[PDB]
Parts: C-alpha cells; sequence; structure tokens
C-alpha cells in the first residue's frame, strides 16, 4: 500500500470513496467498543462520582 | 459535470461522508469521557483489562 499522492486524481477517485465506507464501518465498531465503556460511564453517572 | 460520474456516484459519496461525520463525533463524545475513566482505571490497574486474544 504505497503513496497515493503520486496519482492524486486517479487514486482519490476510487480510493477516497472506498476509504469513507470503511471509516463508516470502523467508526461504528468503535462506538460498540465504547458502548461497553458506556457502562463504566454509567457507574460514574449514577454514583455521582464526578 | 462529468459524463461518467453522475448524480449516482455523487449521492453515494456525499451520503457516505455524512455517515462518517455523524459517528466519528459520537465516538469522540464517549472517548473524552471514557478517557478520564481510563486514568481512573490506571489507579485501579484496570487500565489493560483482560485481553487474552
Amino acid at each position: 500500500g504505497p503513496l497515493g499522492s503520486r496519482r492524486f486524481v486517479v487514486d482519490d477517485r476510487r480510493e477516497l470513496q472506498y476509504r469513507v465506507e470503511v471509516q463508516n464501518r470502523v467508526y461504528k465498531k468503535e462506538i460498540q467498543a465504547l458502548d461497553a465503556e458506556i457502562r463504566k460511564l454509567e457507574r460514574l453517572l449514577e454514583s455521582g462520582l464526578t | 459535470m462529468d459524463s461518467a460520474i453522475s448524480k449516482e456516484d455523487e449521492e453515494r459519496y456525499q451520503k457516505l461522508v455524512t455517515e462518517n461525520e455523524q459517528l466519528q463525533r459520537l465516538i469522540t463524545q464517549k472517548e473524552e469521557k471514557i478517557r478520564v475513566l481510563r486514568q481512573r482505571l490506571v489507579e485501579r490497574g484496570d487500565a489493560k483489562g483482560t485481553e487474552l486474544n
């Protein structure tokens, strides 16, 4: 996976639109990971630990 | 303006970036707050948790 700055117009056409959908999935999976941490946040919230 | 890249490819991309903007923000909200939890877990020694994979 080398430089994409060589063929900016070429790569960023297909490459860019491609990386956006993976980011859409990747970031979504992060939220699920975070969702477990949300539980630890809830004990913060509910206990008023601050 | 492009003869090959029509509204089709555009809309698909536009909506896609929109998706990206939404949830990357939703992440950051939790992250910044969990980040503090991270430090608090550091003192507990829970910083790593249990990653046997």
